[PDB]
């Protein structure tokens, strides 16, 4: 074989059913990455309400009709008014924590229609002005509400006071990219002559083993109409969509006075 | 000292070389790794994994949701292919844009066979059959059920199954077929027809959608890196 | 045999040299006006798209650096002379440290941060970096800000930052001089920096850009229709 | 000769390089040392000696003596701190110029714990209590004492003892954080309060003065060497 | 690992409580650099007065009060008066010894301040002219004496008979060097309400195992006040600060007729 | 794993090249009035300020030295002509030895002295140096006089000395010239001198120079106000 | 011996009678290259008429006479319609086979003369104008009847209407090369005073395993009169010639619709 | 052929280097030695030879 001696010191030189949690109770599940959540390993005391922020916690239910266009939330951000979660997320200036989600929609065997729930690390979106990422920090963090796509790019022309707002379209993901790969990412389809409901498992994943729950949000959750509803020949259809979270194997460290951000 | 001879190539830079050098910050204490989720050895990983296809691409629905969407009823030309495109995985328009394509753009040679999905976005009253057929190259590209059903097919049954597979074989002469548009290295031609029609009750819709998946398999294979031109810069920072 | 997947590898994939940016650089007699006796350059892989695309297929990373470095000099004028060749001088400033304000002041002495001499028409200069990130892996995407305002803020723009922003200088900079004086006539000169990262990790993967960058973030401003007309049934 | 082939780099000068030279005096006879005391085998060292701490940098204060003096009263407002600042070790004015802060400013990265001292220097007839906080950041930095006792305190009685020690551990996202001021790396706060007040018996002094002090732990790690911006120069000799 | 061969013959080449001493008796100790006096190791007769030149000699007492900046001595300067140590020392070309240096103030439980004393090897002062180095032999060996530090540096501005004298800087530590990190230096705090007195012990520490000793000072003593003194409600306070310096294995040679310097 | 202090020792913390001379030489034809037909440097660390105080952290030392020599050449006018490459000339002069008093007298002859013959636009020279102190460790303070006046000397300026200095002529100097003969254009070089330190072993650390340096003393004349101003209860 | 050690981890960078088939039968042989035509190795599933498609077909009939120049046919070209074996080969996408070429020519004692038979891998022939490599799918294809060589170039000087037709030569072999030289390429010659028959076997020679019959013609056979034909004092003489050729082992894969080619 | 990675001060000449150097006569003949009596072997041996002081150094 061909004949090779390393001479600097460095090596960088070197040539290259039901499913309960706490006391709530749910009535295939996907595992992203095929990662179940777990705690830090063995390699300052942290707290961790075993119960008490384990558990699921319901969201707004939306309405899909014939011109939704699709819905985005982030996560820690939608569950920061939830219980004792919130609580020690702000009480706390670290904190780390996997995920459950759950999304439910029922229609009749006469209705049709496809939903994709896609499950993204570190989903950054892109803004609605020539400014580059001038979006404010309330704008970003709509909490349990979330947002909505759009199908156009719609650029605020306005320098006396910008909205400093998220623009995102449909077809390109809301970040550069075509839907068509976003089941790249962890993903379920929802398909109504098949299920009804959807689940994903989400560890923790970030460069750091913990992080700030406040001023980082580690994962996206978006929802789309992959196929349009329909029903009969009627000319209007909604139905709810209802979207359940629960936080699992979540820690907390560095214990202070309480942080009240200024959501306008 | 010691006596050399020094050879053609000396004080040259060749980009693809790897040579060892020297190191502008000896004695730095790097940090140590973690076990992060969703490592990835390979390339190929990538193309194993089914992304949808951008079938319609027609003037008002490119650039669109609906690009990604195919039309059926129970009113079609039974007569009439529902969709018919070429096996070029990164020169085809339909699939140069997926991950496999993207992925493909990249090199210059490909190899191996291929996987692909069709899921059926009907009510649960509809039912029908559908077929699905590949034609290795060299003859008239099918246009009628007869001629397309002589090659590779395969009968899907909607009621029954919501989606359905085919998997496409490597047949070449050569060992390795190149990533752009030639003749030489055609690979065949993909179509679909009605077996039988989509029929459904009363007061159910008579209009449904379908959407399209690709994916590679575990004996694919590429070669002879090269750079992309998905990609472009006119001016810089 | 089989066919193999040598060549599809992490390692393999990246590793090639690609250019990260243009650098120009002017001998010629000081003056009170701008002039180009020495630059400073911000380090990022942003500048280009090449390498920036093929990064931005995974959301995490780890890796070494190779840095080399090719310079090309000329002429301007053709009456005031020649010159004799010079030597090129590259000193990498990482954050905190004193920057230079004149081609010939004290920061020059680089008593500890480290540089390179370099005498035009030899090989280009070489050289190669280790993992310097302050976490476990380099993040490509950062969902977030460095800070959050808070309702007993004075005013607004205390909590105020940029989105997807970790820290306002990052990695350094990197000043390039003419050490020699000024000859009677001008010279130009043009530093190309080549990048290859070594020993790559890679976590998280990614779809790819599929229109044009706009900045360093994800914006998208221009050319949103990539995509191209075909008919459904046409081969 | 042997043949060979001339790499990229060659006949380049880096300043951190590590060859062989020749000598230019052959066969000297070098003076043996001796064991002279203090010898010195890490800057880290250095680091971990406690000096005091110019808490008071006031106009009219800075630059003298009485800058290293915070005072103390029996009739001072309970209700305001005594001092406040920042976890900055290299990047605070309070904490750049300390011992500390001179070897830290030669490094780009830092990691681990701090300890800070106090010492109280009034009579022995005073006495009074005292609350140390430090709280990590994400929060609204503590103005006053109910904030303070919600993060990590220590609480001082000035009567027993004349000295108090708090530790401050490392809690951090990153595994390192830079020597120079930036939001995504900050490291938290530091205040002081009143417990009780200070009582004085008659005959005695009523007003007195404190001292600080700050140093390393054994935990203590710097990474990537650099210049430091407190020394310059204009002309040569 | 990385082969690596040395070419060159060269090293450099290659890549890289009571303490009683003799008749004297004194009434936590501090060892400088933990390391204790000792003599010559076994790698002309050397002299050594095993007790008539080993004992504790005491200084000239100074006044501390509400203005006081600060004094400092030079060692061996300071004992060349005293008894058959002097003799010896202007006796022989060589010297070496070690010393152990006792500082004693005392007040009340009402009084309140704080000292500084530091003992710093290689004591070099600044001047107080534009002329570098300029400073004389006389005045940079005040003896038994000393000095005092200043709060400013008052340059002299006199070119007909310059003075060529020290200028201290208190917060300067008259080196061109911060205060706060004095601590780096051998050092104790004497304060007035738990103690009343500091030891120091100090060995020889020079790049030759033995040196002349009246054109060269190993040690420089200083005393600061940290915080100033005060005492009741009283506008002014003086209090008295004593010290007392024990030579250590002390060796001598080179014997000749005596040296008589010039002082003035 | 946990975290090392591999960088923060002694060798590393001095294992960077340094600045420490900067000379010009000039080839040209000589005349009666003044030239720089040839240099001499006096050997010292002192001239610049950052390994000055990298190295004044500590009272004692022990190390040997590496020497790097980059040597840069220009034009001055532009109607004289050209010239071919030179070659350059470095000798060192220990304490005692003869000096140069022209460049073409019998002292270059180095028969003895060591000597660097350097020919231009080849990579930059270098030597080494080991640990040439009379004492067993270099003394970075010296608190004392080389001499002490006595009550018997006839006048005063018999024992005067400098403070704080304990040769006058302390590791010799280094002499340069151009050994070319002269172009009918004249020709200017600067020679630039790097230090780094090897086996080093100090001792006595020491507080750094917080004020401007005055002097190879400790002297200090001006800008003695470094820190600047804070709230006390500000953070 | 010398010393080399290989440094670069690639190895490019490393320094330098009666015969019966099927159901019919025929009443010495040459092999070509020595390799008997053979089945793909073990190194889809591929077709093979076993006796329907490996039988001897025999050709149309030819004429020698005194001013005959040759004759030359193209493999597996001449046989697309011959039975099943035209079939396979255009209802197939890829396909292979080796071939068995008899020669048939009888005379009398009292005739003279000798024929050349050649066959050649990879036949390409010449054009007939000044445009490059512009012959047509239809010329270059003639099928059973094949084509003939001329003793001269003809250009095709007519741009209105380009024939787009071969223009072999006979001493330059249709291929800028010597006719002598013909011999390096399997070969037979008939002589009429001693045999009247050639015979030669001919394996599957290509760059790949399989190919397409139908866009790649893998054998030329080209027959030249070494000698010219003469018949006692005659005047004209003219015999037949014959030529039967029979597929050994052949392939098909890719079955899918059929090929129709525009043959004119 | 080997790759090789030219360092700082190639291409020098420095007067008190040990290098190896090509022979222009090869296979010569060299003359034996003899044993010459005051053979020297250091130089501090001629330093340990006394010799006389020129003491008086007067004008005249
Ligand atoms: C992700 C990612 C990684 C990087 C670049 C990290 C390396 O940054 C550098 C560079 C480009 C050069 C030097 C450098 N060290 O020495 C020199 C010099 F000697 F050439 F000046 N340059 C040091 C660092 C940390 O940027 N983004
Ligand atoms: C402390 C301290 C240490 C020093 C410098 C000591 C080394 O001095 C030298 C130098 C700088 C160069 C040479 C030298 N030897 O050879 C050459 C030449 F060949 F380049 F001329 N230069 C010799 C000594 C003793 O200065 N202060
Ligand atoms: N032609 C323009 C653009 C030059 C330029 O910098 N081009 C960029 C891309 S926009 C580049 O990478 N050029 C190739 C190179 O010079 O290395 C100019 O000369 O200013
Ligand atoms: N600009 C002035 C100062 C030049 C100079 O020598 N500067 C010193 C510091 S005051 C230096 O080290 N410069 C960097 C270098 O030239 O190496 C001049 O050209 O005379």
């Amino acid at each position: 074989n061909y004949t090779t001696i390393n001479y600097y010191k460095d090596s960088a030189s070197n040539a290259a059913l039901q499913l309960t949690i706490g006391n709530s109770t749910i009535t295939n599940s996907v595992v992203a990455y095929g990662r179940w959540p777990e705690f830090i390993r063995d390699d300052d005391q942290p707290t961790e309400p075993d119960v008490a922020t384990c558990r699921f916690y319901t969201l707004d239910t939306v309405m899909w009709g014939k011109e939704s266009k699709g819905w985005w939330w982030k996560l820690p951000d939608a569950l920061r008014d939830m219980g004792l979660f919130g609580q020690n997320m702000y009480y706390h200036y670290l904190g780390r924590s996997g995920y459950t989600v759950h999304v439910q929609c029922n229609a009749s065997k006469f209705h049709q229609g496809a939903l994709g729930v896609f499950a993204i690390p570190e989903y950054c979106l892109a803004g609605d002005s020539d400014k580059q990422r001038y979006t404010s920090y309330a704008n970003a963090n709509p909490g349990e509400k979330g947002g909505k796509f759009y199908s156009q790019f719609n650029r605020d022309t306005a320098v006396t006071s910008p909205k400093r707002e998220f623009c995102p379209v449909d077809y390109l993901l809301g970040c550069g990219v075509l839907l068509g790969n976003a089941f790249v990412y962890p993903h379920q389809i929802i398909n109504l002559r098949t299920n009804n409901s959807a689940t994903i498992v989400l560890p923790y994943v970030n460069a750091m083993a913990i992080d700030s729950m406040v001023k980082h949000n580690n994962w996206g959750i978006a929802i789309l109409p992959l196929s349009p509803l329909d029903f009969a020949q009627e000319s209007s259809v909604e139905i709810p969509i209802t979207v359940t979270i629960a936080p699992m194997c979540s820690e907390f460290n560095g214990l202070r006075n309480v942080t009240a951000p200024k959501f306008q | 000292g010691l006596p050399v001879l020094n050879t053609p190539g000396s004080n040259q830079y060749l980009t693809s070389d790897n040579y060892q050098s020297p190191c502008a910050i000896p004695e730095f204490d790097v940090t140590p790794p973690i076990d992060i989720p969703g490592e990835v050895k390979n390339m190929m990983e990538l193309a194993e994994i089914d992304t949808m296809i951008p079938l319609n691409l027609e003037n008002t629905k490119r650039n669109t949701m609906d690009m990604y969407r195919v039309t059926l009823s129970d009113s079609a030309d039974l007569s009439q292919p529902i969709l018919c495109f070429s096996l070029s995985p990164a020169s085809d328009p339909r699939l140069s844009h997926t991950m496999l394509g993207e992925v493909l753009n990249y090199y210059t040679h490909w190899a191996g066979s291929l996987k692909f999905t069709f899921l059926f976005c009907g009510s649960m009253m509809a039912t029908g059959k559908i077929l699905v057929a590949y034609a290795p190259p060299g003859a008239q590209p099918p246009t009628s059920r007869k001629e397309a059903m002589l090659g590779t097919h395969v009968i899907w049954d909607l009621g029954l199954q919501s989606s359905c597979t085919m998997v496409v074989p490597w047949i070449s002469n050569v060992t390795y077929r190149q990533t752009t548009q030639d003749s030489f290295t055609e690979g065949g031609y993909i179509s679909m027809f009605y077996q039988t029609r989509i029929v459904v009750p009363l007061s159910t819709p008579k209009s449904m959608s379908m959407l399209g998946f690709v994916s590679a398999c575990n004996d694919f294979s590429v070669r002879l890196l090269r750079d992309t031109t998905h990609i472009s810069q006119s001016a810089l920072p | 045999q089989r066919r193999s997947r040598s060549e599809s590898t992490i390692e393999s994939f990246f590793a090639r040299g690609a250019c990260v940016a243009i650098i120009e650089v002017d001998n010629e007699e000081p003056t009170t006006r701008a002039q180009k006796l020495f630059a400073m350059w911000r380090i990022t892989y942003k500048d280009t798209v090449q390498l920036r695309r093929k990064l931005e297929f995974f959301t995490y990373s780890r890796f070494d650096m190779e840095l080399t470095f090719v310079v090309t000099a000329n002429f301007t004028n053709t009456n005031n002379g020649h010159a004799l060749n010079q030597v090129y001088q590259i000193m990498y400033i990482p954050p905190g440290a004193p920057t230079p304000k004149s081609w010939d002041d004290y920061t020059w002495q680089t008593s500890s941060n480290p540089s390179i001499f370099y005498t035009y028409g030899a090989a280009p200069a070489r050289i190669s970096v280790p993992y310097v990130g302050l976490a476990n892996a380099y993040s490509h995407f950062y969902d977030g800000f460095a800070k959050v305002p808070l309702k007993t803020d004075a005013n607004d723009q205390i909590g105020d930052s940029l989105y997807s922003a970790m820290t306002v200088d990052d990695f350094g900079v990197l000043a390039i001089r003419v050490v020699n004086d000024h000859n009677p006539t001008k010279v130009t000169s043009k530093v190309r920096i080549y990048m290859k990262p070594k020993h790559v990790r890679v976590w998280c993967p990614r779809p790819p850009r599929a229109v044009p960058y706009y900045g360093p973030g994800v914006d998208y401003k221009d050319n949103l229709n990539p995509l191209s007309e075909k008919g459904l049934t046409t081969y």
